[PDB]
């Protein structure tokens, strides 16, 4: 839509969209629990 | 005859009389939307974009082309 409100040139854009696939967004291990078993307390 | 008349180079052809080697010495003779009524773009939300700028009009029949000639 740039080439609609301004004059544009041609850009051969090959930027990947893979890293924003939900799989890559989510498949990173994150902390979900901290369990403690102290000897005192 | 030298083709040095002021009308030389126009689309209209005139029938004139001459007795000299220079065409301009000849008589005036006789010949043998509208450009002046502000022709609309059509007769010859809208958006006119030019460069990095855009204005917004409405109709092409609302754009006057002076003397019917585009720059």
């Amino acid at each position: 839509s740039d080439k609609n409100l301004i004059e544009t040139r041609c850009v051969l854009n090959h930027h990947s969209t893979q890293e924003t696939a939900i799989g890559n967004f989510f498949s990173r291990a994150g902390l979900v629990s901290i369990i403690t078993m102290p000897t005192t307390g | 005859e030298n083709s040095n008349s002021a009308s030389e180079g126009s689309t209209i052809n005139y029938t004139t009389i001459n007795y000299y080697k220079d065409a301009y010495a000849a008589s005036a003779g006789r010949q043998d939307a509208p450009p002046l009524k502000s022709p609309s773009a059509e007769a010859c939300v809208a958006q006119l974009t030019i460069g990095n700028s855009t204005i917004t009009t409405q109709e092409a029949a609302n754009i006057v082309i002076a003397y019917g000639e585009w720059p």
